[PDB]
């Protein structure tokens, strides 16, 4: 009964349209509630994005340690509930919910799996075996993603100034915020060692530290407010020269929150036009990143202010793309709604109409499934215009269709049938598509198309399949796509502006030594996260263009996709926030779906004790039936309470 | 104009990692 | 309606099919969708075939015009030139020399001869097995990932003290006591080239084939920059030579005393590191056991209590295992026994909750797979002979 229903109603929301989706879901969190099952019901709620039945379910909740678990999950959805000061345990709800002591928790994990020991560049690249600023940028950044979230290194930790200047021009912020990123997720004491290097003599340094210190505040977040300070003194006069790196920062460090005082400072800066269309953009997609999903009426008007301002050259020119870009995520899966804001953009401009239009519909529309929306995509796909709208409608389909384990591989397949039947954009574009629509996921048919596209002749093809390559490896350092990657490099060992991405994805795949994932969704498979998939939509709409974005100077937005950067945890907790190592068994999935058979069993049995680093689509479940978990579903941070039935 | 800067930052962050440190010991003290 | 819609769905694909391509596998060709037409046509237009003939001698060597004595295989012998985009220095006296037909002298360098059975020999897909898979070895383990990965790992370290690592390992045991599965974890750890060899697959019909094929095997590793060899079941190829009186062994004993050349000879050996399995490790030639061929002889001795239950702890963590399991019991119940054994026994154990319909195997299951894995197949245990061998 229970079952039956439950696991019907979540299968035919995933599989049916818009109307009736809201109302199985309404049904479902119902029978949830009715039955008393609280964690369930929360989950609903979050998928439906309300944020109101959430506070009453919340509330609802009685129990302490439930209480403390519901904090724990939606803390890493990304949500910090405003709870009155009468709760129970107020202060340790509150702070779970801010998702501090994360920190601790992955040190514990690497601890417990030894990782602690740093990997130089040099030694993921294994060049033994087988440039200047290039390869300088390079080795920052995939240093960077190997040794984020653990605020060790070797090479920026030890003297660092010595691989400032080995950086040149730009590298110096993408060696300050590798180093920021480095430092990611609550070493807020690192704010001493940036700092101490922000007191800098050089303008790319500094800002490049104070980038470091909002993307260390990414994700976390403290009542102290350690962004804002930093953010503001340094963005509230000198709005002329650069201004990115203190704009990314703050949003990065901030995103979900969506806290007035950030907007109300972030748009003034866009809507002063002193300071250059590149951080016109990059202000417009700080205020989607802070408010990734809120149809929020101030942000959509001064975009839509930015956009009739700016001139008809300037939105020709690129990094114009980052407006819309910014509204979209500010409409991030709204759906219907966006009517009006489509509308104004087509009465906007004509030939800027079709890029800002697909890319405000598409982002409104990500993981709706709408299939007759993908049609629509797919017949601005056919009409070729003899293509800026073309690759974000490609990125489009990938979106919208990264919400059903059958669209996906379905879409997978029409990427594959776009880049025989496409043109030089489509193609370029198709890639990055088909990363988004499988992130930090392993496919041995998406790597196959990826590798092989890599060697093909469009050199921006090239850059896009191989970049796509290390997305869809990412944080999952695997032996086959290790060598990939190594014989990639031997292949493209002169082509400096190959051989950078090449190195790009062997690093983002070795992220954090494998610890972490790229991927928006969480949970089990139906849990979008506004903030990753911003971030994710935010670099790969930047790469979209490649050569004058990533391969210039405009490599923010690489650090941008810190944005979805959570981990693969199955830490247990005791009641009052205590390890509890336990025996737990993980596999895959299986099952026998007779009527509403649940796919929780797994066969693939390895006993491990927590901290489990489990990987991309595993479920992790109780070794012995001494602990009840709190949770009905294994994924992330849990409290485990002792059986009273029997140990 | 740079020096200013620098200095306010100085004062402000050490400010914002004092309260930081209050913050952790409020927390370590409730532990 | 769901009949109707899995028929329009096999049309959908049926049409799909006949306008993109179908069927084109007889003839080994591929799907239409990586079909570069364009660029094919130019191909042939533009790029002429060469055929690969050696370089014999260079005659007039100085910087005056040089002339080259090519033999392209079992076609002819000729005096060529050099095409004025190759470079004097690509080519010497024993490359590949590659020249195209027509004044036979566009060249392209072109590498050794490789045979298709020698080079059909890297490990391309890695083994499954991990460091973690092996228990009770815990010293031998130690001791092959130092001579394997370390040097290929961090040669600062070694390079610090200025030692040159032992290169050369004999992994030698009882049959079944994860010789070969260490060797099949090495090659999961190892990135480097990973070159599998069996001792069966070094007999060839024609005299001086084997040793012919030791050559090639030898020289393609030293071509690769860092290699691992593993000559598996080296009983096969590798035996003391006997003079006899009727010339028996004589070629096995040639390809032999050709590893043994190639593992230290008249020559720098290059970086390559060797592995030697075997379970008869009193057949091996003097000369291939010496520490210049194989450094750090390990033995796979049968586990001791410790290594048994470690052993069937491994073994049975994926399984049903009801609450008190008594490994410890176990090992103690079955001593000088393998992995194998073991793995049998906890096999067995599960097929006997299977074969009683349950989801969960218990002690007494457990002791009766040591009854019939352990007592009853006793008779055809290799331990008895093995450990005098
Ligand atoms: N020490 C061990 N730890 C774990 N499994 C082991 C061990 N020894 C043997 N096994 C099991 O036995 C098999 C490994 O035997 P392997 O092929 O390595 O034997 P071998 O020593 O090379 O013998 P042979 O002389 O028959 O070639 C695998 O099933 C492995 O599970
Ligand atoms: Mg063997």
């Amino acid at each position: 009964a229970y079952a039956k229903v439950c696991l019907y109603l979540t299968s035919c929301v995933n599989y049916v349209p818009e109307p009736e989706n809201s109302a199985l879901l309404r049904c479902a969190l119902g029978v949830f509630r009715k039955f008393s099952r609280f964690p369930e019901a929360l989950r609903l709620a979050l998928m439906l994005n309300d944020m109101e039945l959430v506070e009453d379910i919340f509330t609802s909740c009685k129990d302490v340690v439930v209480q403390k678990q519901m904090a724990f999950m939606l803390g890493r959805h990304g949500v910090f509930l405003e709870l009155s000061e009468d709760v129970e345990e107020y202060e340790d709800l509150t702070e779970i919910m801010s998702n501090v002591q994360l920190n601790s928790n992955f040190l514990a994990l690497a601890r417990e799996l030894d990782i602690m020991e740093p990997k130089v560049p040099d030694d993921i690249y294994k060049t033994h075996l087988e440039d200047s600023a290039r390869m300088n940028l390079a080795s920052s950044f995939v240093n960077g993603f190997v040794n984020a979230a653990f605020g060790q290194d070797k090479l920026l930790t030890d003297d660092g100034n010595k691989w400032l200047y080995k950086n040149k021009d730009h590298g110096m912020l993408s060696a300050a915020a590798s180093l920021g990123m480095i430092l990611l997720w609550d070493v807020d004491g690192g704010l001493t060692q940036i700092d101490k290097y922000l007191y800098s003599s050089e303008d790319y340094i500094k800002s490049g530290a104070l980038l470091a210190c909002g993307i260390v505040n990414s994700g976390v977040r403290n009542e102290c407010d350690p962004a804002l300070a930093l953010l503001s003194d340094y963005v509230l006069h000198n709005s002329n020269t650069m201004r990115l790196g203190s704009i990314f920062g703050l949003g990065l460090a901030y995103a979900g929150s969506n806290r007035e005082d950030v907007l109300t400072l972030l748009l003034p800066v866009m809507g002063d036009s002193k300071s250059s269309m590149e951080v016109a953009g990059v202000t417009a997609l700080a205020c989607g990143m802070i408010a990734v999903g809120s149809c929020n009426g101030d942000v959509t008007s001064t975009i839509l202010q930015t956009i009739m301002e700016k001139s008809e050259t300037e939105l020709k020119d690129t990094y114009a793309r980052w407006l819309p870009l910014g509204l979209g995520l500010n409409h991030l899966g709204k759906g219907e709604a966006i009517e009006a804001i489509l509308a104004a953009l087509e009465v906007v401009s004509e030939p800027f109409r079709s890029f800002a239009n697909t890319l405000v519909d598409v982002c409104a529309y990500a993981g709706s499934g709408n299939v007759l929306k993908v049609q629509q995509l797919l017949h601005i796909c056919s009409e070729h215009f003899d293509g800026a709208h073309q690759g974000v409608a490609v990125l489009g389909i990938a979106l919208i269709a990264m919400g059903e384990e059958i669209g996906a591989e379905m879409a997978l397949r029409t990427f594959g049938h776009l880049l025989r039947y496409g043109e030089p954009t489509l193609r370029r574009a198709v890639p990055l598509a088909l990363a988004l629509i499988s992130v930090s996921n392993p496919r041995l048919n998406i790597l196959d198309t990826l590798s092989k596209f890599s060697h093909d002749a469009d050199p921006e093809v090239s850059y896009n399949s191989i970049f796509a390559m290390g997305m869809v490896g990412s944080g999952t350092n695997n032996a086959r796509l290790a060598a990939m990657l190594r014989q990639l490099a031997q292949y493209h060992a002169k082509d400096p502006n190959n051989l950078f991405m090449v190195r790009l994805a062997q690093g983002l795949t070795h992220l954090g030594k494998g610890t972490l994932t790229l991927c928006p969704y969480h949970s089990d498979r139906q849990l979008m996260s506004q903030v990753a998939v911003a971030g994710l939509l935010t670099v790969l709409v930047s790469f979209l263009d490649v050569r004058n974005i990533i391969l210039g100077k405009s490599h923010y937005v690489l650090y941008g996709l810190v944005a979805a950067m959570q981990p693969r945890m199955l830490v247990t907790f005791d009641e009052e926030l205590r390890p509890l190592p336990v025996s737990v068994r993980v596999g895959q999935a299986v099952d026998v779906v007779g009527q509403a058979g649940k796919p929780k069993t797994i066969t693939g049995f390895q006993t491990h004790t927590t901290p489990v680093l489990l990987a991309h689509g595993e479920r992790a479940e109780l070794a012995t039936e001494e602990f009840l978990p709190v949770t009905p579903i294994l994924e992330g941070f849990v409290i485990l309470r002792k059986n009273p039935n029997y140990d | 104009l740079r020096q200013t800067e620098n200095r306010a930052t100085r004062c402000k962050v050490e400010r914002l990692q004092l309260l930081l440190q209050q913050k952790r010991l409020r927390r370590k003290a409730r532990r | 309606q769901i009949k109707q819609v899995e028929d329009d769905i096999q049309q959908l694909l049926k049409k799909i099919n006949e306008l993109t391509g179908i069927k084109e596998s007889d003839t080994g060709l591929a799907p239409p969708a990586l079909w570069d037409l364009a660029a094919d046509k130019q191909t042939l237009q533009s790029e002429q075939p060469l055929q690969v003939a050696r370089c014999t001698k260079i005659i007039n060597a100085d910087s005056e015009d040089p002339k080259y004595i090519i033999n392209v295989k079992q076609f002819a012998k000729f005096v060529v030139d050099l095409s004025d985009q190759v470079a004097p220095t690509d080519i010497e006296e024993g490359m590949r020399v590659g020249v195209d037909r027509n004044k036979y002298q566009i060249h392209i360098p072109l590498p050794p001869k490789i045979d298709p059975t020698v080079t059909m020999m890297q490990v391309e897909e890695k083994p499954d097995v991990t460091y973690s898979d092996v228990g009770g070895c815990k010293e031998q383990i130690e001791k092959l990932r130092e001579v394997v990965e370390t040097p290929l790992l961090h040669p600062e370290r070694f390079v610090n003290l200025g030692i040159e690592p032992p290169k050369g390992v004999l992994l030698f045991g009882p049959p079944g006591t994860g010789k070969t599965l260490c060797a099949r974890a090495v090659a999961n750890r190892t990135d480097a080239c990973f070159i599998r060899v069996i001792g069966s697959e070094l007999v060839q019909k024609y005299v001086g084939e084997g040793a012919r094929m030791v050559r090639e095997l030898f020289e393609m590793a030293r071509t690769k920059k860092a290699c691992l060899i593993f000559f598996d079941e080296i009983d096969a190829i590798g035996g003391a030579r006997f003079d006899d009186g009727a010339g028996g062994d004589n070629e096995v004993q040639r390809t032999m005393l050709e590893l043994i050349n190639q593992l230290d000879g008249f020559d720098p050996r290059g970086n390559i590191k060797v592995l030697m399995a075997t379970n008869r490790p009193d057949t091996l030639d003097p000369a291939l056991m010496r520490p210049g061929r194989l450094d750090r002889k390990i033995e796979f001795s049968l586990p001791d209590l410790e290594g048994r239950t470690h052993i069937f702890k491994i073994h049975a963590r994926s399984m049903s295992v009801e609450r008190d399991i008594r490994f410890e019991l176990l090992a103690r119940l079955c001593p000088n026994s393998t992995g194998a054994e073991i793995r049998s026994v906890c096999t067995e154990a599960g097929m006997f909750a299977i074969r009683a319909r349950r989801k969960i195997a218990t002690e007494k299951d457990f002791l009766e797979a040591v009854n019939k894995v352990i007592k009853s197949y006793a008779k055809f245990s290799a331990t008895p002979r093995y450990m005098t061998y």
